[PDB]
């Protein structure tokens, strides 16, 4: 039953606002740190943001802080990324990921697949004039 | 002599001896097993003649009404298949009771340890500890358990298990206690065939306090020598399954890409996690010498080998060829050790493995991140007081007759 | 073509610096805290490090020859595509 | 008859016919077999890992205490061969 | 190579206390055993010492008369019989082992390097 | 004395000569090593042509039955890894026996020195000294050993090692000895490839008494120059390991707070302590003018430098910023010497280092208190008669080829 499905990614004008929803199944958010990770067209994966829900704690890549806002909802069991003030080079495929809370809590900027227990399918986010 | 210790049963040159100074005699009858790695530990059977008899020196035989006294030992109780032992019947393993049942007794029952103290008038008090069936991982079954009984004759009899007080009852109603001249280590009236381990039997002529009991518990087994899951000495060139202290319901498996996975839930027999699951490892000395024994000690430089089969061992190394701070542990199919070494250490019964370069460079303590076994420097600064601290603590499980699972 | 510096002792914090194509010969780093420092394409010849702490500090495509690190936190992950020839780490900070 | 032992092959073997060999504790890791045949050979406590085969067979061979981990060496590749206390683990099925 | 102290408690002026230090890893033949007190706000103050090979015992100018250092015949348990307790005795009390082969000076205000092994300490409180 | 010296092999003018005045000829054949700091010491090999031949003057060739005579020299015998030499095979080093093996011989076995005296008839008599394998620190292996042999024709032949008699056998049954014209220093019939060191070879025409042998033992090496562990001259700008005479089973290690610990137990290789463990020091001249010597002499003013790496030296100083009477020795990372000097001195082969203020004030001899290396004035008044007296004595161990440990 372990699965993560992302929705809400699309095309919005530079300076717009998007609301990605990662609907997860098979685990609770009190057992897993949640993360949004972007992949540029051809570049290596780039960690965007993470959240610890058991005690409200947000982590933002410097280029992200203040604009985006990661949130969780144990009601509806859904992770949210409230994007806003979108810039041109935030265009990428955006995956949600779940990391076992009990493991080494480091945040690698360019993760590989073994940085997270579970990955999603990803939603495309394009931003062009 | 002159110490609180009036009896100390220790091993010297093929026999058991009293090292206290009061010179009590210790005799072995029949087939008593001696543990080769630690001969202070002995095994008694009940399917043949197997006993140890301590003839106490007349100077130390307890015959007072007000003199405080304490008893300490470690006991090892296999449950075999958890089925043959499932019978409600109290059976004796240590007897210091006279013909009128005056003195003291250590007995066992199904997952239970019992202490009985009786006076000359037949007035008795019993303390007990029922550790019960394994729910996940058991800290007692087939493990060395430290038993301590303190007796204040103007107060309570106290029973400590592994340094922790779990039972106490007043003995103010007991008068003159006259113990047996003999202390008999013998399994008496067990309905099934079994053996029992005993080690470091001590009699003290005072009521030990929590500090003295915890000191005995910490120091009686050699702190310099690492322990296995059962509490015996950790050994070189011995196959071991792995247990992560922070993830007791999980076992380590191999992936096709040579990485080690931790996202494998243990099967249960009733409520007991399977112990004999996952990969096997062997610890190998780096600086091998025919003077060194097979005991793994603190700060030993070693190699950790993955056991693909009985005759095929592959070195486990830290894959440093990545941008991540944490390095995934990999199996080396080529036998290359990648100029790496492992330093062993321990906190109590828990083991740590520090992956380092031959030049002395720290790579990290063995732990996990997400679903993969890694080496991480994070643990260096979070050994305590963090939720994820125990992810760098490992137990080495040896497949033994005392714990069976089909 | 590396800017050479020899026979120097550094005993002060170094912050927010990139040193590219440098050759340190018999350099001493004693009681130095590194903060966001990056050595690129540098060679460390018979250098000495003592009582060193490091934060966001890396050595990228660097070469170390006959260099000693005593009482440092310079763990393996700080050496990216670097070569250590007869370079030793002794009594690491928290190791 | 020709006894090789304590060896490891990590390379492709193409268009070969090995006959009358007695491999003892041999390792076949990452090997890609292409039109290779083993005839009247003995594999003694050998180990196979990440082995892909094509037009490859073991004809009248004997395996003792051999492990096949992550291989495609399915049942049909063993013609008139004996497999004694040999185990297949995590095959390349899908 | 460990020392563990016990026997410390809360007493009234004129009461008595028996501190014990159990050792593991060495006997008292190759080490001189010592008691050092830390009073709140003060630096470490040396209390007593015993030469187990000899019959030589040392006391700080004050303590002597009420405090007595002793060892067992197994040479691995250290005692300090403290009687006629005054309220300025109130301190943490540590057992310490000095290598006997070293310079036999006894500094009254020692540092960590004046002894090989220090214990965990045991609290002695003298309250009215 | 010198009135009795009939042969004295001494280095002069590019070669070895006889200074007795009886004009014996000395010839070097092949590759003979000359010790740069003392060219009176020479090494002979057995893998190539390497020998020293002394053609004795016709007047001094022993051809009597009643003449008392003595032979004196020092020998240096490396064991390398202590296994290559483990073989029962008596090989000769000094040969003064004719075609019919009449005369005298000095031969070596594993950790053994053998003296042989054979008469014209063929009757022989032997003495021997077996010093055995290293049990902690060996006083003989790869060190200079002073061998003396006195021969009273109306009594016993006596063998002295370092001035102490160790074997005496009567030689009354020996008649006429006609020794060889040549004295050949050459390793003959040795199972393994090795080298041997010889120095100060003397022949006397009397039986030396214990007093004369002790005068030779004390005065032959320069008493003004300090000695190293092996018995060679102590040098400036030479890396040395330290050994404390009172704690031979301990070595010195560095602490992170720049202090020096002595609570490190030396590892063993089959009862032999590791000599190449711990910190390295270098002795530096305070006033290096045109002093054409790298030799350390009594009451020299020096700096003792700690070696972090080959090219990184730091002053060792006495930290006088303490209320304690004894002062901890620290490493100065800044290069500051803190206005101190060290005065070197010696008692035989044992070295003393007196830390002093530049104003002329005493800080103390280098010794130890508890587990830390210190400077203490206490030694000044307890240097001879005290259990702890030898705590201020040190040996300087040079890493050499003749002592291998891995
Ligand atoms: C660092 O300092 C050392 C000595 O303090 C220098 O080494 C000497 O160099 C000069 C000239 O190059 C020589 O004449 C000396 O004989 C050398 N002495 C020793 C002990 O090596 C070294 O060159 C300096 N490093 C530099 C200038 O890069
Ligand atoms: C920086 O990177 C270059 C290129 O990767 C390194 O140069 C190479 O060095 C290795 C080792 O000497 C040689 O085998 C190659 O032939 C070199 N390649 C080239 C293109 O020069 C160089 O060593 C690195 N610089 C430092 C200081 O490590
Ligand atoms: C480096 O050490 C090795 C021994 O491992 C030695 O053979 C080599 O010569 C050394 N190189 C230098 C430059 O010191
Ligand atoms: C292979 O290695 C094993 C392991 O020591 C050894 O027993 C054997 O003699 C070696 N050679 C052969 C041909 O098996
Ligand atoms: C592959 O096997 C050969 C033959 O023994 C060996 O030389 C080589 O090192 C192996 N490959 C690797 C990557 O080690
Ligand atoms: C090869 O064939 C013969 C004939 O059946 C058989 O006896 C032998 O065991 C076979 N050899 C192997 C290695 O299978
Ligand atoms: C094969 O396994 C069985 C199973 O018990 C065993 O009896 C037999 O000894 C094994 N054969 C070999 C060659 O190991
Ligand atoms: C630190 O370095 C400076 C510059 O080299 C030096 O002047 C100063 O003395 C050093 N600090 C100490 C405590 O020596």
């Amino acid at each position: 039953q372990l699965q993560l499905v992302e929705t809400g990614g699309g095309l919005v004008k530079p300076g717009g606002s998007l609301r990605l929803s990662c609907v997860v199944s098979g685990f609770t958010f009190d057992d897993y740190r949640m993360a949004w990770v972007r992949q540029a067209p051809g570049k290596e994966l780039e960690w965007v943001s993470s959240i610890d829900s058991w005690s409200i704690n947000t982590y933002y890549e410097d280029s992200v802080k203040g604009r985006f806002t990661i949130s969780t909802d144990n009601a509806k069991n859904t992770l949210y990324l409230q994007m806003s003030s979108l810039k041109p080079e935030d265009t990428a495929v955006y995956y949600c990921a779940a990391e076992d809370r009990l493991g080494v809590p480091t945040i690698n900027a360019h993760p590989s697949k073994y940085d997270y227990n579970y990955w999603g399918q990803g939603t495309q986010v394009t931003v062009s004039s | 002599i002159k110490s609180s210790s009036v009896l100390n049963m220790r091993y010297k040159n093929d026999k058991y001896v009293d090292t206290s100074g009061y010179d009590s005699n210790i005799n072995i009858n029949g087939d008593v097993y001696k543990y080769p790695t630690n001969k202070n530990q002995f095994g008694i059977y009940n399917d043949k003649l197997s006993e140890v008899n301590i003839s106490q020196n007349d100077y130390i035989i307890y015959d007072n009404k007000y003199k405080n006294f304490s008893i300490s030992f470690w006991v090892r109780i296999p449950n075999y298949d958890n089925k043959i032992v499932n019978v409600n019947n109290e059976y004796t393993i240590i007897n210091c009771m006279r013909d009128n049942n005056s003195g003291w007794k250590v007995s066992l029952n199904h997952n239970e340890i019992i202490w009985t103290l009786q006076d000359n008038a037949g007035i008795n008090q019993k303390l007990a500890f029922n550790y019960g069936n394994a729910n996940g991982i058991s800290d007692y079954i087939n493990k060395w358990i430290f038993v301590t009984i303190t007796n204040d004759r103007l107060g309570d009899s106290k029973l400590y298990i592994n340094g922790n007080l779990i039972d106490q009852k007043s003995i103010l109603n007991l008068g003159n206690i006259h113990v047996s001249d003999n202390i008999l280590f013998k399994i008496v009236n067990c309905s099934y065939t079994r053996y029992i381990g005993i080690r470091y039997f001590n009699i003290f002529d005072k009521e030990l306090d929590e500090t003295e009991i915890q000191t005995l518990y910490s120091n009686e087994p050699n702190t310099n020598i690492l322990k296995d899951f059962w509490g015996n000495y950790l050994l070189y060139d011995k196959e071991y399954y792995l247990l992560n202290v922070l993830k007791p319901n999980n076992f380590i498996d191999r992936r096709k890409d040579s990485t080690l996975s931790i996202n494998n839930i243990r099967s249960t027999i009733l409520l007991a996690n399977r112990l004999y699951s996952g990969i096997k490892v062997k610890i190998q000395r780096v600086n091998n010498s025919s003077t060194n024994d097979n005991l793994v000690r603190k700060n030993d430089q070693v190699y950790i080998n993955f056991v693909a089969s009985k005759t095929h061992l592959f070195p486990l190394y830290a894959d440093t060829a990545t941008t991540n701070k944490e390095k995934t542990i990999k199996i080396s199919s080529s036998g290359n050790r990648f100029n790496q070494v492992v330093v062993m250490n321990s906190v109590g019964n828990n083991c740590t493995m520090n992956f380092k370069n031959n030049n002395g460079n720290n790579i990290g303590l063995l732990g996990f991140k997400a679903d993969t076994v890694v080496a991480s420097t994070w643990y260096y600064t979070h050994m305590r007081d963090h939720t994820n601290s125990n992810g760098c603590f490992w137990n080495f499980i040896s497949e033994e007759h005392g714990w069976q699972e089909k | 073509e590396r800017d050479k510096y020899a026979n120097f002792t550094i005993n002060f914090t170094m912050e927010n610096q990139i040193h590219t194509g440098m050759e340190y010969d018999n350099g001493r780093f004693i009681g130095v805290k590194f903060k966001s420092v990056t050595f690129k394409d540098s060679v460390f010849k018979e250098c000495y490090f003592e009582d060193v702490t490091s934060s966001n500090t890396f050595f990228r495509n660097c070469t170390f020859i006959n260099t000693v690190f005593y009482n440092t936190d310079l763990f393996e992950y700080k050496f990216v595509n670097s070569r250590l020839i007869n370079s030793t780490f002794l009594h690491n900070k928290e190791g």
